[PDB]
This record gives C-alpha cells, structure tokens and sequence, in this order.
C-alpha cells in the first residue's frame, strides 16, 4: 500500500497506476560520480523498490568536490565509492532496499546477470562498453530500458533507448478534458459545435467519447475520432444516419496509448535525433554531439583525457571531430569554439549542470518503468558554454588544479571566478525543496566559504512535515516538527565544513522589513527566491528593484518548471509581468448550478469554513462584545440593532448539549443540505420550464438537481453523518467516544428523530452568471420576535453562562487524516455530486483540490535548482546581457526551452529623455532649500519641469489645489516634516504631457537629500 | 432666475476647496480634527502608495475643479484634505421635485490602496444616527449601493472600470439614480409595483417618511450642527434658498395631508405630517434667526 502521508505530492504527479509499478522495479546504476549520485538520490526519493549502485573506483580527494556524501575519512580509508555512500543513501527512504555492488565491468564481463533489472543506467563508462551493454539490453525479452548520462566539464550528454517499441500509457499529465456540446448537424461528416464561450482546445486525430447527448441518443457511449474545423467546431464522421439533434451533449477526451520507436546506440551515433533546447541555434546539439564523440574517440586512442591548455591535444581533438563529422548524414561544419572549449575543460566537472542532467535522467528513468509520460527520443545535450565564453582567452594557470576540494570547479571556470564565488553574500528566501537543492549546490560550489566576506543568509518560518521528507532531502524523520532553516543550515556544514551560513525564522513581509532593511540588501550581492506564492515574490522583487540587486526566481508545478533571471539595468523586473489571475467560478454556478466535481468540492470547502471557522468566530466575537445574554435582550427590546445579533441567537438556540443531540443536528443538516435545497430549486424551476426563447432551462452547463433520500446503510451517508457529528461535537465541546460512532448507536439515536416536512419558500434565485453573493437580507419583524422568544427561552433555561456563549473554532487542517476535515469535505462533495448526477470524486482528489496542494516531484526541483545555480555563476561574473538565459521546461513532453531574458524597456518622458525601472533620480539640498529650489534643481539636472510632487500618500504640491502655490517658498524640512533618522526622502513626480488634457506622464521615483 | 444666477456665482467659488481634516503628532500618528467614517482604514493604510493612485487623483482633482455640477436644484461640493488626497467629503443638495428636494447630505469618501483598480468607498453620514434608510440603495448604516462602485447588482459594463470610470461619473450616477423623485421603486421587486395603486400608495408612504426625515436631518440638523468643512456652504445655501424651503415644506404638508384619510397608510401620513409641521416650525425659527452671509 502507498504511504499517502509521505507520497501524496508525488502521487498527484504520477498516479497510483505508475506508483504500483515502481514498487516492483529494480534499477541498476553504474558509476558513482556526481551525476550517478544525483540520479541515485532522485530515484531513492522517488520510491523505487530496489536500487543497485555499482562502482569499482576508490575514493579520491578530487571526488569531494563532486560528491555531497563523501568525507575525508572515506578518502583516508580508500573505501569503495559505492559502499562509502550506501549507508547515507538508505536514510533518504527506508522503504527502498538499496544494494551495493563492485563487480568489474569490461569486455569479458558477463552481462547475463542484468536481466533481473527493469532499467539500466550507465555513467562515466567507456563508449565501447556502453555499446556492448546496449546491444545486450535491447535484445532481451522484455527489453531492458537503457539510459546513458555523462558530464565532461561544462558539456553533458543524455541518451535513451527503450527498445524497438515502447508503449506509452499517457502522453501528458493533463487531466482529461470535458467539452460541452452546443449543436451537432446530421451530415457526412457531422459537424459538432461546442458552446461558443469556450474554446475547442483539441487537435485532429484525437479520440472522444460522448454522453448526455439529446436528439442523437445513439452517440451516447460511442467513441469517435475527430478532425478540427475551427477553434469552436470539429467533425466526428458521418452522422446523417443518426437521429435529429435536440440539445445537450458532453464529449470527454480519451487517452489512447501511443507507441514510440527507438534505435540502437551504435546506429544512433549516426543521424541522431537530438532535442533542440535553443531555437536561436537549431544546429548546436549536432555540433556538440560531434565534439563529444571526438572526445570519446580521443579517450579510446590515447587512454587519457586532453590536458588543459595543451594546443597539441586541442588540434588532435579538432582533427578527430573533422574526421567524424564527414561520416554523419548531415555533414555539419565543425564548431571550432565548441571543440576548443571541450579540450580546455575536458577534465573538469561542473556540479550544477551535473545536478540538472541527473534530474532529467531520473525523470527519464521514472518514465522507463511506468510509461507515464512521453520519453526523450533520443539525445539531449545541455550546454554551459556561456560561462566560459565571456571569459575571452584566460590562461591555463587559472584552471590548473591546486590540491583543494575545489579542483573540479577550478578546472571548469578558472580560479578568479571561484574566488569571486567564495566571497559572495547570498540572501536565500524560502527553504523548500528548491531551497534545499540550492543549499546543496552552494555547498558543492563553496559559496561563501571565504573567511573574509562570504556569508549565506537563509530564512524560512515553516516547520518540517513528514510529507516534506519526500523531496526536501536534507531532512530526516527525526527532524519532523523542527525549523526548516535551522535543520538545513546544520545539515549543510557536513557537506562542506568551510561554509558560513546564517539561519533566520522570519517570514519575508513588510512587517519584518525592519530586519531586512535597505542596508541589509546593500550588503547582499545576489537574492534567490524559492517561494511558493506570488505576493511574496512581488514583494521581494519590489525590494530588489528598490535596492538595485539581481534576483533569481524559480517555481515547479509537477513536471513543469521555469527560471527567472533579473539583473539591474539590464532586464525587466518580476512586477512587470501581470498574467491573468485565477478565474473565479461564478457565484450562481457555485451556489446553485454546479457543472463539474470541482464546483461541488469548492462548495463543500466553503460550507466547512462557514460552519466551523466563520460562524464560531462571529459567535465568540459577539459574546465578547456584549457581556451577557440579558444585556443583549435588554438592548434588542429597546430597538438596538446589535451586529448580527439574530444569527448569533439562531446559533445559540440550536446548540446541542450531548452526543445524541449532535447526531440529530447532523441528521437535520444532511436533510437540509441534500433534500430541501433540491426541492426548493425544482419548485423555482420545474424540469419542463422554458426560457423566453422557448429553450429548456435545464441544459448544459446547468444540471437538474435530484433530491437524495437518506439511508444509513450506504457507506457515504454513514461517513457524512459521522464526520458532521464529530465536527459539531468538537465545535460545541461535547465529549464523545469512538463507540458513539458505531452505526448501531447512530441508528438507535436517529430512530426517535422526526424529519421536518419540506415547504417551498419564494426566495429569489440568482441565475445571473455575472452576479456575486448579496449582502445581508433585511431581517423581518417575524424573525426578530422569533429570536426574542428563543433567547428568552434560553435565559429561562439557564443557557446563558460563559461556557454557553463560547465555541471552539476549527482551522482547516488538511495534512492530518485523523481530524476528519478532508473526510467531511469528501462526503459533502460526493453527496452534492450525487444530487446533480455529477461523477463522484475520491478522497485523494478532494484532498488535492480542496487543500490547493500543488503537485511536486524531486526531479523537476533538482533540475530547476541546477539551472538556477548555473545562472547564479553568470550573475556573479557580471556577464553581459546576452549570456543570461531564462528557462521554461516541461519534462512531460519532455521539452526544454531557453530564451533571452526580457530586455528593459525605456520609457520616454519628454523631448527624447527616457528612464527605466531601475532608474532613480537624486537631488541634494539643505535646510534653507525650498520646494521651488527643488523644482529648479530637478529641471536643471534632467531638463524637464515637474508638475506635481507627492510624498508617498501625502500630497506635497499640486498646482490645481487652491493656495498650494504658497508652498513653493516653504523650506523642504518644514513642508516634509521628516524624522531625524533619515538623511533623505523619496518622492513621486509626474510631468506635463505634450497634449493638453492627457494625464501627467509618470516619472521615475526621486530621492531628495536633506543635506549634502 | 436672478437668484439662480447668484447661487451659481457664489457656490461655484465654494464647490472645490481644501480643509485640514488630518494632522499628525511628532511621531507621525494620525489624528483627525473632524468626524470621519474610515478611521481604521486610514490608520491602517501603508505607505506603499502606487504612483497611479496619485496621478489618477490629481487628474480627478483637475476634472472636479473644472466641471463640477452646479445648479440651485442640485449641486455637488467636494472638500479634500490639505495633505491626504485619499480622504474627501462630498456634500450634495437634493434635486427639486423629489423627496430629497433642497436637502443637503454629507458623505465620507475613501480611496483604497489599489485605486484606481478598485472603486472608492463612500459612506453616508446624514442618516441621523442610522435612524433612516433614506434610499433602498442607501442603507441606514451609511452604505452606498451603485453598480459603478460594485456595491449594487448590474452588468459588467455598468461596473467599475479602472481605465474609464471616474469620480465625476460616480457623482453624476449618484444624482441620477439615488436622489430621484421615486426612491421607493429603487428597491428590487418594488420597481415592478410602479403604476399600481398599491405601489403608488407604498411609494407615497416612503416619500412622506423620507421628506420628514430630510427636513429633520438634512436641513434642521445641518443648520443647527453644520459640518466644519461645509459650514459656510450650508449657511449660504440655506439663506439663498430659504423662501423656496418654506414654500416647499408647506407644499409637502399640503401634499401629505391628502393621504391622511387613507386607512392602510393614512395614520402614518398623520404622524409624518405632525413631525413635518414640528420640524417646519423649528426650521422657520432657524431661518428667521439665520444671519445674512
Ligand atoms: O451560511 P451559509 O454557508 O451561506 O449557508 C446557509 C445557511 O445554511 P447552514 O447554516 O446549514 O450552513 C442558512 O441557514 P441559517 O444559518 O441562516 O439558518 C441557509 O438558510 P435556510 O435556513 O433558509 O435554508 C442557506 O440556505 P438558502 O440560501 O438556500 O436559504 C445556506 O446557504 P448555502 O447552503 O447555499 O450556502
Ligand atoms: N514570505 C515568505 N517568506 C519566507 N518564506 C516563505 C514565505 N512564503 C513562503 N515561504 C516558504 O516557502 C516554502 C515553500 O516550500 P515548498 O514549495 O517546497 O512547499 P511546502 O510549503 O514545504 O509544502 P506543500 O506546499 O507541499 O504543503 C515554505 O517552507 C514556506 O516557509
């Protein structure tokens, strides 16, 4: 059984069908370098049943710069690389049976033992041995999935081979789509038109199924292959033989299996199917493939990697690349720079690129054993040439090893860039999975390890939860309910003892701006965000824009991820993006006419909040505002309209006093929710009622409600009754035991409860899809006297003590299963779905949607963290605008798209003068400096005359305001009235447009200093 | 007509002006010299003001100073703080031939932080201690209901628009929709009773109640207890219109007495007529005691 409390976030990505297959898979992994370790960590976090790490090499001091589990003790003892890290890896997931092996691998090695593994991953292996293994693997029945990954300096290679034919069970992670049918004609082919307000959003050749189609009732349950006609129409084939269409109709997308073909590795070296990641260079991957093949041939010929700075080795590599390139089908021109850099950094190992490639390879491995997504086909080359291209022609002495743990990175980016990295000050916001991976990358790169300047500040207020252990690998089961920042900081030092990290528990918000003032932001050099929401992202972006500091942002939604790079004076800020927000379901649709299960889930969530969070809070607030019920009675008798008094009275009069009364209240609530509402809606709108045009009112998207009859024998009804009774008992502080939840006791209790007969009211039903929830309905005098009688009876019955006038308030806890909030929401949503004939959901989907749980997996987080750490190097080096690359990736397809970051847009103000979002004008003055002096100084300095001056929310001077021309002569200190803390003040200025009547053109913010 | 021209000439200079409603202590904490509705909202507003919130307000100030509606029948008067533009007070004189005729109503205006992306907040202070719901869209608590303010049901084109909606449009909509001659039918369901004898009877009941309430609060309590921001405006307006006020109140007394013989509503007409006569005698005394501005 799947441990939901640990796997839920990953389950929302993969699904139970895939996970139940990963529980029976054995993965063989060869090579325990940085890339192999990343792959193993990602696979173990993913939950593979058995993983067999294999390596024959022994530990070396050079390995410490690429491995985050090895220690100096391992190098001292000369332990095997795999066995030295086997113990640490098992702690990632106790459910995983990790094994270690050290069998020698060579030409004479027998490969027959590999048949017990479903997938095989090879890293840091010689090319001929990879060829032989691939030949053996694909010839097995069933074929053994083959994946090869390698990293050499700043260049990487990823290869896949899933046999001759691979059966993908799902081409994408998107939910199946529901299309509402507006009209279908009897034609060959019959043309189907969807509802005109919603786009078709489908493609030709897909398969759909139909249900609830009126007129053409024969299409119910049928499956058709469609052809797109328009963004609002399509054809499904001949329908002339069918019945005449009347109304209704819903089409559902069917996920047909898809077959993908692959080829052998030896033949794939010629005419390789390479995935393009940079559309500005559509032929770069082929050149990179040629260069890497030349490097492998060089290794075969000389049994050694090229030496950095050796011109003879580079010339030999170029000759090999030229010879190889002519054998390819396309015969591309050999890129001299790529070959030169591959020769230059052959012996290096760039950690962030290795992490990104490991994440991608782990996602491919997960695809291999499940078939959940369309796999890579077949090659993928990721570059980091931007890092070294901006360096020009540095000398070889920068890259020569010096004996420390950073020899891997020094051979990649040179010594000066490493020195710049070690002196960085980085402010990392948020310590989620992305934050943990970024901290691991920092430890590997040695960020902030310098004793003079380096310092890393990480802040996060949340505590560690069990579900976080799935992807936030820095944590352990015994770290549960401990601060994320503190645990991550104390764990990081083990990876690199030279690091210096400061941990904070503060949430990044304006309330905490005192700690993170502008002086603090000036101290930092880079700011990295791992936030999960948008508001904090915007706040951090505004602070960085104010303080002129670079910002790196990233986010992951399941298999989709993106990276944002913001550099001062170069790129646009995050606030410049104003993508449309979440579309709110119409109030009429949510309250009265639900069309999908999501609407009922939202209704159940809102009902839970209003029943156990909002109304108890109002009750407590009302009885804290007024001391006693007798006082309230005396006030209402004298005509005082206390705030929501009648609703609090109604709550008080219906207060249960024992478990039986709680059960009766739950039964009454069930009846009110699921029988009386439907009868009321049908009374307002009969099944055969017609609109002004004669069309039936009950058609899509509206659905005819059906009254539900209570029956305790059905499991759903019992579940709802139990959940409602328990929640109401908890709110009213009524003690109870689990034996009281028995169905026998509930049946015995409810046998004496009379069910009130329904009567139809004449309340107005909002059919407007653009309307919102109305405010309070005016209280009739009858309700007033009923409330008076009810509270008088309560006072007579001595139900007026402080215990009576206080109720416990319940928070919407979703991670814990024993509280029953999710159970109650699921039961209510399923019952409401059964009302409107909507297909019922399950507990896990309800937990995903009602809790707004964002699906997440470890592989995407690792990949985006590697990319962000890669861009951090470019930010540190101060490279020009061309080097920075925004990234968007979706591993489902899979697809990786690199794009130049958005250039800053100059805003013309007047007479050719322009400014940018990073600009901020300054004026220096004194105590006798006046407002007129300020205007004159601004006009002299920038050639434009201000038309209004605004100090935040205060208006300083506007010409149209009467009597404000006198303020020109006033001294700046007197009119501003500033505090002695600040040497300056920030003002907002606008200027006159060219056209009279136009709004004043907004200028950049202006900072005025009270003294020179 | 000469009185109309004099009213136009005098009150135009008093349409738009500043007033020191807000002051701050040494630290900068807000302290108010006049009554206001959104005290908590003002005191909780942050200093992260958007530049649009200032540019739009300046443009609105220009528009108001140029084209504020003005007539003896109905006029709009706006006062804004000498330092904070987001706080304003609006005084409107009721159009003639309505139950609000010549009645002056004070409103508190606040602008939210995201303005102009959201409509401003307007509250009524002339309810007389929440005694009277003067309009179906104007509850006794001070709430103002309008589609452009998103406080009333309506089509999206009738709703707030950050790109096109303006405060002048809000004032024009207030005048054209709230201060109408048939306030009773503004309530949903009541608008369909228009033309029926029962609907007209209920409208007359509501109009008589609104007339007596307006005489009590919007005239008598305004002259007796004027708001400091509109003290000179209120005195000048009442002095200029005084003869029309007494003629109008006598006409209203005559009109309400026509329905005193009713059996469903006639007793309410009698009570409102007695209250109106009392308030009319008091108003006549106040106008006789009112000095010439
Ligand atoms: O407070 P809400 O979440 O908006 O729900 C209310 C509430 O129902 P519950 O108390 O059962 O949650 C009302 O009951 P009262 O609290 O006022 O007693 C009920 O009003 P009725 O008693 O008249 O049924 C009304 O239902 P309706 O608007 O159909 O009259 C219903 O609204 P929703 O269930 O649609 O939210
Ligand atoms: N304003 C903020 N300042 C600092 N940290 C923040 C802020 N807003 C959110 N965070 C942090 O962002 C982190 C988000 O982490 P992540 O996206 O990995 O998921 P999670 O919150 O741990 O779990 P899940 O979303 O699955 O419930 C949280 O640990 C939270 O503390």
């Amino acid at each position: 059984e799947i441990d939901d409390a640990l796997y839920s976030r990953q389950r929302y990505v993969l699904g139970d069908t895939a996970m139940q297959k990963m529980a029976k898979s054995h993965v063989f992994l060869s090579g325990m370098g940085g890339l192999g370790l990343e792959i193993a960590k990602n696979l173990v976090l993913a939950g593979i049943k058995a993983v067999t790490i294999h390596d024959t090499e022994k530990c070396q001091a050079w390995d410490l710069g690429t491995n985050f589990f090895l220690s100096e003790d391992d190098v001292v003892n000369k332990r095997n690389r795999a066995e030295a890290v086997l113990k640490h890896i098992a702690e990632l997931n106790p459910y995983v049976h990790v094994t270690s092996s050290s069998v020698p691998f060579n030409e004479t090695t027998d490969l027959s033992f590999l048949d017990k593994y479903q997938c095989v991953v090879l890293t840091e292996m010689k090319l001929p041995l990879q060829k032989k293994i691939n030949d053996f693997c694909r010839s097995q029945c069933p074929p053994i999935k083959f994946i090869s990954a390698d990293v050499h300096g700043i260049w990487s290679r990823l290869f896949c081979d899933f046999g001759d034919e691979f059966e993908v069970l799902d081409t994408t992670g998107e939910e199946p789509k529901e299309i509402f049918i507006s009209n279908i004609t009897q034609a060959n082919p019959g043309i189907v038109t969807c509802l005109e307000n919603h786009p078709h959003k489908l493609e030709t050749g897909q398969f759909l199924t139909f249900r609830e189609i009126n007129g053409m009732t024969g299409l119910n349950g049928s499956i058709q292959q469609i052809t797109v006609i328009s963004p609002f129409s399509f054809s499904i084939g001949d329908t002339t033989e069918l019945e005449p269409y009347l109304h209704g109709g819903i089409a559902v997308q069917v996920k047909t299996p898809k077959t993908v073909f692959f080829e052998s590795l030896e033949r794939q070296l010629k005419h390789p199917k390479c995935l393009i990641v940079d559309f500005s260079n559509p032929e770069a991957p082929l050149e990179i493939h040629t260069a890497m093949l030349a490097l492998d041939q060089f290794q075969e010929k000389y049994s050694r990697k090229p030496n950095v700075g050796c011109q003879q080795d580079s010339e030999e590599l170029l000759k090999l690349a030229t010879s190889i390139s002519e054998t390819l089908e396309e015969k591309p021109d050999v890129n001299a720079d790529i070959v030169h850099w591959l020769s230059w950094t052959a012996q290096g190992f760039l950690s962030p690129l290795a992490a990104a490639v490991g994440g991608v390879a782990s996602q491919e491995v997960l695809k291999a054993v499940t078939g959940k997504f369309s796999p890579l086909c077949q090659w993928l080359y990721l570059e980091a040439a931007d890092i070294v291209e901006s360096l020009g022609k540095p000398e070889c002495e920068e890259f020569l090893p010096r004996g420390d743990r950073y020899d891997a990175l020094r051979a990649c980016i040179g010594d000066t860039l490493c020195q710049k990295l070690q002196n960085l000050n980085i402010f990392l916001v948020g310590c989620g999975a992305i934050g943990c991976e970024m901290l691991k990358n920092f430890a590997l790169l040695g960020v902030g390890t310098s004793k003079e300047k380096g310092m890393i500040t990480v802040t996060d207020p949340d505590l560690i939860e069990k579900s976080n252990l799935n992807r936030q690998f820095l944590f352990r089961p015994h770290h549960i309910q401990k601060p994320k920042s503190y645990t991550a900081a104390d764990a990081t030092l083990k990876i690199n003892s030279q690091i210096k990290i400061d941990a904070h528990l503060n949430k990044v918000c304006p309330t905490t701006e005192t700690i993170y003032n502008d002086e603090f932001y000036t101290k930092q050099d880079v700011i990295i965000t791992a936030l999960d929401n948008v508001e904090a992202r915007r706040y951090v972006d505004s602070r960085c824009l104010a303080n002129l500091r670079p910002l790196l942002d990233s986010g992951t939604m399941g298999t989709k991820g993106h990276t944002e790079v913001i550099v001062p004076h170069l790129t646009e800020s995050y606030n410049s993006h104003r993508d449309p927000p979440e579309e709110e379901i119409p109030f009429s649709t949510l309250k009265s006419f639900p069309a999908a299960i999501e609407h009922t889930i939202q209704w159940a969530r809102d009902k839970f909040e209003s029943s156990f969070s909002h109304k108890p809070s109002l009750f407590n607030k009302f009885w804290q505002t007024y001391s006693s019920a007798e006082e309230v009675l005396q006030k209402i008798q004298s005509g005082h309209s206390l705030e929501g008094c009648f609703q609090v009275i109604k709550l008080l009069s219906r207060r249960p006093r024992n478990w039986s009364q709680c059960v009766e209240l739950a039964r009454l609530k069930f009846e009110k929710y699921f029988n009386h509402k439907a009868l009321q809606l049908l009374h307002c709108f009969p099944l055969d009622i017609r609109l002004k045009d004669g069309s039936l009112f009950w058609q899509s998207p509206k659905r005819p409600p059906s009254p539900i009859k209570f029956d305790l024998n059905e499991p759903l009804h019992l579940s709802f009754l139990q959940n409602a009774a328990k929640l109401y008992a908890t709110v009213y502080c009524i003690p109870f035991a689990e034996e009281d939840l028995s169905a026998d006791a509930l049946l015995n209790i409810l046998s004496e409860v009379k069910i009130q007969e329904f009567k139809p009211s004449n309340k107005v039903v909002q059919t407007d899809e653009t309307a919102r929830k109305p405010d309070h309905v005016p209280i009739s005098s009858e309700d007033e006297r009923n409330a008076i009688f009810q509270l008088e009876k309560a006072i007579l019955s001595n139900e007026a003590t402080k215990s009576d006038l206080q109720m416990a308030v319940l928070s919407f806890e979703k991670d814990d299963d024993h509280n029953g909030h999710i159970d109650f929401i699921t039961a209510a949503s399923n019952l409401r779905a059964k009302m409107y004939s909507i297909e019922p959901a399950d507990r896990f989907k309800t937990k995903r949607i009602a809790g707004k749980i964002i699906p997440a997996i470890a592989t995407t987080t690792a990949t985006v963290s590697g990319l962000v750490a890669l861009e951090m190097i470019k930010v540190t080096g101060g490279y020009p605008f061309e080097a920075y690359k925004n990234c968007f990736l979706n591993l489902a397809i899979p697809i990786v798209v690199f794009t130049e970051t958005t250039e800053v847009r100059k805003t013309k103000i007047r007479n050719g003068i322009s400014f940018t979002i990073w600009d901020r004008w300054t004026v220096h003055g004194k105590e006798d400096f006046t407002l007129l002096d300020f205007i004159n100084a601004v006009k002299e300095k920038y050639g434009i005359e201000p038309t209004m001056v605004v100090q935040g929310v205060k208006m300083l001077y506007v010409p149209v305001m009467p009597g404000h021309a006198k303020r020109l002569k006033l001294t700046m200190h007197k009119l501003v009235k500033p505090t002695t803390e600040k040497k300056y003040v920030d003002l907002t200025v606008s200027f006159a447009p060219d056209i009279d009547g136009d709004e004043d053109l907004p200028g950049p913010p202006v900072r005025y200093y009270f003294s020179h | 007509k000469s009185l109309e021209e004099k009213y136009v000439a005098v009150m135009k200079k008093l349409q738009f002006d500043t007033f020191e409603m807000v002051s701050e202590d040494e630290d900068g904490k807000l302290g108010f010299k006049v009554n206001y509705h959104y005290m908590s909202q003002v005191k909780n507003a942050n200093d992260a003001n958007s530049a649009a919130r200032a540019r739009r307000l300046a443009q609105e100030a220009v528009t108001l100073s140029t084209s504020l509606p003005l007539s003896s029948s109905s006029s709009v008067f706006v006062r804004c703080d000498e330092e904070r533009l987001d706080i304003m007070k609006v005084l409107i004189t009721g159009p003639a031939d309505t139950p609000y005729a010549n009645g002056c109503f004070e409103f508190d205006v606040y602008f939210p932080q995201d303005y102009p992306s959201s409509p401003p907040l307007v509250n009524l202070e002339t309810t007389g201690g929440h005694s009277v719901r003067f309009n179906p869209n104007l509850y006794n608590d001070g709430k103002v209901c309008l589609s452009i303010l998103n406080t009333w049901h309506g089509r999206p084109e009738e709703k707030w628009n950050p790109q096109t909606s303006s405060f002048l449009q809000v004032l024009v909509s207030v005048q054209s929709l709230i201060l109408v001659a048939e306030p009773y039918f503004n309530e949903p369901g009541y608008e369909r009773s228009r033309g029926t004898p029962s609907g007209t009877q209920s409208s007359r009941e509501y109009d008589g109640n609104i007339r007596q309430a307006t005489v009590k609060w919007a005239m008598l309590e305004q002259i007796r207890n004027p708001s400091p921001c509109f003290k000179e405006v209120i005195h000048k307006h009442f002095y200029l219109k005084r003869v029309e006020i007494m003629a109008q109140c006598e006409e209203w007394i005559a009109d309400i007495q026509q329905y005193s013989s009713d059996k469903r509503v006639g007793r309410t007409m009698s009570h409102h007529a007695a209250a109106l006569k009392r308030h009319t005698a008091q108003l006549r005394e106040e106008l006789l005691k009112l000095p010439c501005p």
